[PDB]
């Protein structure tokens, strides 16, 4: 098994954990949860970057020394993702733009890049991929964001055929859009939500990346209970002591969260979701300058 | 005499060089592997032996007490050469 | 042995675990870990318990201390580790050994170990090292 | 004795073997031993019991009045029954002179506090709890005054790992300062430098 | 042989557990399915069907954790490599399968007779204390 | 004989009166350090680790030992009070970023040698 | 059901064991001429209790003491065992 | 004045060391063996206690090698057997400990290398 990733120590921040991970787009909201947690067990990690080396600096300290590399690369070009997942043994695909751009449209995004990662790991030998995409994904969607990630879906599962797709709902966390936009504006009772913490998500992928048994399957990552966007919303603004994105951000909230009951979840990689109630009060506390909101089962 | 790897990586004079399978390999993509171009055996292999007269000849080195700490070679032996511990020069009896 | 078996399972030298072994005077003495068993290698007893516990007929034994203590109760004499003194029954061995006449054979007692040529590789251990095979070239041919 | 050798003095080693004749008569309750080195430095071994007494007089003695704590530390011998070693070295201006007291105790037993002879113990008191585990009754307050808040064990004791056993580091996912079981890159080479043929005949120990 | 073989050590090692592929050949895997795989085959037969064979290298750990684990099958068939007599005693009586003498008392000894063996190469510091006592007790040896 | 000095405590019936103001001091205490500190967990989670931090020493039958203990507690509450630590040292007692480390036999022979 | 082995641990120099010693030495022989194929394995305790060990069918073991045992009651103890009654 | 409790010394819970590293560690107390290639014994005087070996791998970078355990460094003297033993119980170890072995008396004589009939004649000097 190519004796260089065989575990050793006893799982710390200088041992050898045997993965050798490429994290593309590792630098966003998502991205540094999953660097950290896969260089505190002593995980080599590849960093994929197109920004400026400056805006990476965060993820320096989170591994031992020579443990993360960085790396210049950019989606339009397969010599870098060729260079960049040649060795790895894992490959995680976190790269997403939530709007549109005069460069990359979502199209170019979701589909052609994540196609292009998928298809040169294949050819690289890489073993375990791991794909991410929204959970409303569906290719009837009137939103283009959910429509090219279905479509995006499809052409990661033709390419590599043992990838693991997972599919988040709404990450809420310190850093996440979830929170801080609707905490941000100082509608509803007809939507519902159901918000997933992003250490959670972190943790599934990690067992995933470690779980054998899920090689093709697809995963649904949600929290534990829902709720109506009005009383929510209520929530968030009594937790920061307030008294109460173009267009395709809109109509993406506007859509009520699907129940995919089928696809196994974040209990079947031995997680119990962290409800919403204990991490909105971290979250929100900068907001500043207690009456849960009622759930739907 | 620096060698190459069936890879395409330079030869240590140690000999290290990673396979084609080591993930450790990805730490020279966008770098280069410092290798020395100079190696000692190969510039050691090609110093002229030298001809003495005697049967016990003293080595320091060259140079006194910037050199290495004096030694005393036997060439009672005239199958080969009397080699120096430290330097690596080395020493031979006239022969015929 | 080993291209013949259809699982493999990979376990630890004599210098890699805290091990008891018996001489040919019956004296019991215990080995120390020196260094790790490379890559996957685990302690023997150890992949004995875990296969056990796997297949249902899990071992009472869980730490060294504990088969220590079964090996205690099977034999009195391997937890001691400098005793040599024993009980003398050579009287009843004696005596039940008369019984069968099995005849000797018409033929030499050779031992394997005719020439020193032949004591050098002897088990898996010295047939994997290069300095007895140098020792063996050596004795068989000199210079 | 060549210039390769120190000299030695022989008035003052009379001297000091002189007043440690002295304090031991004066003290006969508390004094168990007294000792004079081979380079002029005289040592008083006393019981736990006579800390407050002794020093007591040696600081307020017409002949004594050793005014000055130069230093107070503990030695740990974990072959002794009574682990902790505490030491005193007191200095006179009067007499141009210093002397030291030294005094026994264990884990579990306590010594009583001489910030009352001395004010300059106090701190030193607290760096010996702080280091060796040795309690002091009677302190003005005694706690912590080297290591980290919340540091577990006595580093200074011979049984602590060179190391420790948590090392700190940064983590991002609680945004905090973290404390983690300790792991070290390169393992700290240890290195049998002593040797044998024994070089100081003078030192030599009975068979038993 | 014990001081310069230990080079053996550092080649030809057992480093992950292996099993059988579709096409024959030996291939890495884990621990679980290495060991799934063997208690399954155990659970499947019971009794004289399933069989073991001790080494010459291995321990009292885990020659007593193999005798359980086979115990707790129903078989007996557990067997070593070298052979002894088991016509009699056998291995009931310690003193039948001993150097009762001891290496120590070889040195009291002033008559030895060896019978089939050649204690240069099958015990050298055994022969080392023999040739000691002949030199300097005047023992006698008979072979 | 075995006559040793004491402490604090001549018997084990002051040891536990101590070792009761202690825990009635902490208890006291939590929700004031849990508020100042603006800690993530609650009142009842502080209380909890307490409660097990007292019971992590319960088989102590040293009066020494104990008020040794009792000891370091009130020098650890002192600490807690004067806001000398910060939420990192608090926080340390619930190792929320280390790895849950097995029990079973079979994990602890899976992950590596360690017994 | 079915008797495997059997064990009987002594202790040499021990008194609680003298007619347990006494046992072998006078008639262990004739039991193995009785059991040609049961092994009745006999090791050497130090200061414990004398013992024997029963194995059964599937790892069954049973301990019975032999402390202060005259030859007959240890060779009784011994014919209950191999008898099958209890 | 004094307590006159009677029962074992047990400071366990005031060392500050780690659960993991209490119960799970043995100790060995031993005097160490001389080295073969020196004829000194100076370095079998005193008791030693040492901790059992545990992992060690090398570095994926620089190839060092790295321990997980803090004990393993550490190396305590004591005079005697008896006080070895103690400490290591008061501090709730489980240790194992060998008595020392001393080489036994040996009877050296010069006239025996030039014997008249026996065997302990020496060949050559
Ligand atoms: N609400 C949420 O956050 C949940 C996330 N989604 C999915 O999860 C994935 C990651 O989420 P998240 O980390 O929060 O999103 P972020 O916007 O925070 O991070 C996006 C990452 O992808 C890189 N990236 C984006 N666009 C490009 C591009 N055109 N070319 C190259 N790199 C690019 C970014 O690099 P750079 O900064 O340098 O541009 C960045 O590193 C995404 O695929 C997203 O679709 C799943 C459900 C919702
Ligand atoms: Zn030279």
């Amino acid at each position: 098994l190519h004796h260089a990733l065989i575990p050793h120590g006893k799982g710390g921040r200088s041992s050898v954990s045997g993965i050798v991970a490429t994290v593309f787009g590792a630098t966003g909201f998502l991205g540094r949860y999953v660097v950290n947690h896969l260089g505190r067990m002593g995980s080599q990690v590849i960093v994929p970057y197109r920004c400026e080396p400056y805006d990476t600096m965060h993820l320096r300290p989170m591994g031992d020394l020579g443990q993360i590399i960085f790396m210049e690369w950019n989606g339009k070009d397969k010599d870098s993702i060729r260079k960049v997942v040649e060795h790895s043994n894992v490959v995680i695909n976190l790269v997403g733009r939530e709007w549109e751009t005069k460069n990359f449209d979502f199209e170019d995004v979701f589909v052609k890049i994540p196609h292009a990662i998928a298809q040169v790991s294949k050819e690289a030998g890489v073993e375990k991929l791991i794909h991410i995409s929204h959970l409303n994904a569906d290719i009837k969607s009137p939103s283009r964001y959910l429509r090219s990630k279905a479509v995006g879906e499809k052409e990661v599962r033709a390419a590599f055929p043992e990838a693991t797709i997972i599919k988040p709902s709404d990450i809420f966390g310190r850093e996440d859009r979830f929170l801080n936009y609707f905490a941000s504006m100082r509608l509803g009772k007809e939507t519902v939500k159901q918000p997933v913490y992003i250490v959670d998500v972190s943790k599934g992928i990690i067992n995933a990346i470690k779980d054998p048994d899920a090689k093709g399957k697809t995963f649904a990552f949600v929290g534990p209970n829902r709720y109506l966007l009005f009383d929510l919303v209520q929530y968030i603004f009594a937790v920061a002591y307030r008294p109460f994105t173009t267009r395709d951000k809109v109509e993406r909230v506007h859509m009520s969260d699907m129940t995919l009951p089928h696809l196994p979840g974040l209990e079947d990689l031995g997680i119990q979701a962290t409800p919403l109630e204990l991490k909105a009060i971290e979250v929100l506390r900068r907001h500043r300058t207690v009456k849960p909101a009622k759930t739907v089962n | 005499g620096v060698r190459t790897s069936p890879t395409g990586e330079k030869v240590t004079h140690t000999g290290q060089a990673y396979d084609d399978g080591d993930y450790r390999r990805v730490r020279f993509s966008d770098r280069q592997k410092e290798v020395n171009e100079n190696f000692a055996i190969d510039l050691i292999a090609e110093q002229p032996v030298s001809e003495v007269g005697s049967r016990v000849i003293s080595c320091d080195g060259g140079g006194g007490a910037l050199g290495h700490p004096r030694v005393y070679i036997n060439l009672d032996k005239e199958t080969k050469t009397g080699t120096c511990g430290y330097c690596g020069l080395q020493f031979r009896q006239p022969h015929h | 042995g080993a291209p013949m078996a259809d699982v493999i399972l990979p376990g630890a030298a004599y210098t890699e675990k805290s091990a008891t072994y018996v001489n040919t005077e019956g004296r019991a003495q215990q080995t120390k870990v020196a260094v790790t068993p490379p890559g996957l290698a685990r302690e023997d007893w150890k992949i004995i318990r875990a296969l056990s516990e796997i297949a249902g007929m899990t071992l009472p034994y869980d730490t060294l201390d504990q088969v220590r203590s079964r090996l205690e109760e099977v034999s009195p004499n391997l937890v001691r580790y400098d005793d040599v003194e024993g009980a003398n029954y050579f009287q009843q061995a004696n005596e039940l050994s008369k019984l069968v006449n099995q005849q000797l054979l018409a033929d030499p007692l050779v031992p394997p170990q005719l020439t020193i040529k032949d004591f050098y590789m002897t088990d898996s251990i010295s047939r994997a090292s290069q300095t007895m095979a140098k020792c063996v070239k050596a004795v068989t041919e000199g210079i | 004795t060549r210039p390769t050798i120190r000299p030695r003095n022989d008035v003052v080693h009379k001297q000091l073997s002189a007043f440690g004749q002295y304090v031991a008569e004066i003290l006969p309750k508390y004094v168990q031993q007294v000792q004079v080195s081979c380079f002029n430095e005289l040592e008083i071994f006393i019981h736990p019991d006579g800390v407050i007494p002794v020093l007591t007089f040696l600081r307020d003695h017409t002949n004594a009045q050793f005014k000055s704590l130069a230093d107070l530390t503990a030695v740990d011998v974990p072959t002794r029954q009574n682990r902790f070693e505490i030491v005193y070295n007191l200095l006179s201006l009067r007499f141009n002179s210093r002397i030291r007291v030294k005094t026994y105790t264990d884990e579990l037993t306590p010594i009583e506090s001489s910030v009352t002879v001395y004010k300059a113990a106090n701190w030193y008191e607290r760096e010996i709890w702080d280091m060796f585990g040795v309690f002091f009754a009677n302190h003005p307050d005694l706690r912590r005054i080297l290591t980290d808040y919340g540091f577990e064990g006595h580093p200074f004791r011979k049984d602590f790992p060179l190391s420790g056993y948590v090392e700190l580091r940064y983590d991002d996912e609680v945004k905090r300062v973290v404390a983690e079981p300790v792991e070290l890159a390169q393992e700290f080479r240890k290195f049998d430098l002593n040797s044998p043929w024994e070089a100081f005949p003078a030192y030599r120990q009975p068979p038993e | 042989k014990t001081r310069f073989a230990y080079d053996g050590l550092k080649r030809q090692r057992l480093t992950q557990p292996m099993i059988r592929n579709e096409k024959g050949l030996l291939t890495y895997t884990t621990w679980e399915d290495a060991l799934s795989r063997v208690a399954g085959m155990l659970q499947s037969f019971q009794g004289n069907d399933v069989a073991a064979i001790a080494g010459g290298l291995v321990d009292a750990e885990a020659l007593v954790a193999l005798k359980d684990l086979l115990n707790r099958v129903d078989s007996d068939s557990l067997c070593t490599e070298e052979v002894f007599p088991t016509a009699g005693a056998g291995t009931d009586l310690r003193s039948n399968y001993l150097l009762n003498t001891t290496i120590a008392g070889v040195e009291e000894a002033d008559v030895i007779l060896l019978v089939g063996t050649n204690p240069r190469f099958e015990a050298p510091l055994f022969n080392a204390r023999i040739r000691k006592s002949w030199l300097h007790n005047d023992l006698k040896v008979a072979l | 004989g075995t006559s040793v000095k004491p402490i604090f405590s001549r018997d084990m019936n002051e040891a536990k009166r101590r070792v009761r103001e202690l825990y009635r001091a902490w208890y006291r205490e939590v929700p004031n350090t849990v508020h100042l500190f603006q800690l993530d967990i609650s009142v009842k989670q502080g209380r909890d680790k307490v409660r097990e931090m007292f019971m992590k020493n319960a088989h102590v039958t040293d009066p020494r030992v104990v008020d040794l203990l009792v000891i370091k507690g009130k020098m650890e509450l002192e600490e807690t009070i004067n806001v000398w630590k910060q939420r990192t040292h608090i926080m340390r007692f619930f190792h929320e970023t280390e790895a849950p480390r097995p029990t079973d036999f079979l994990s602890k022979f899976y992950v590596g040698h360690d017994p | 059901l079915g008797l495997r082995e059997i064990r009987i641990h002594l202790c040499q120099r021990s008194p609680g064991s003298q007619g347990v010693r006494d046992f072998i030495e006078k008639r262990y022989v004739e039991l193995k001429k009785a059991n040609p194929d049961l092994p009745i394995l006999i090791r050497e305790c130090s200061d414990v209790q004398p013992k024997l060990w029963a194995r059964y069918a599937f790892g069954q073991e049973k301990n019975v003491s032999l402390n202060n045992f005259s030859a007959d009651q240890v060779t009784r103890t011994l014919e209950n065992v191999l008898s099958g009654k209890a | 004045q004094l307590i006159a409790v009677d029962e074992k010394l047990d400071i366990t819970t005031l060392t500050g060391v780690p659960e993991e590293h209490i119960k799970t560690r043995k100790v060995r107390i031993f005097v160490p063996a001389r080295n073969n290639m020196q004829s000194g014994v100076n370095n079998t005087k005193k008791w030693k206690m040492e901790f059992d070996t545990r992992e060690r791998w090398e570095n994926p970078l620089m190839g060092w090698s790295s321990t997980a355990d803090p004990l393993s460094n550490l190396v305590l003297t004591f005079s005697t057997k008896e006080d070895a033993v103690a400490f290591a119980e008061k501090n709730g170890w489980s240790f194992d400990v060998e008595e020392r072995k001393v080489p036994k008396p040996k009877s050296k004589s010069y006239g025996a290398n030039f014997s008249w009939n026996k065997r302990t004649r020496v060949s050559t000097k």
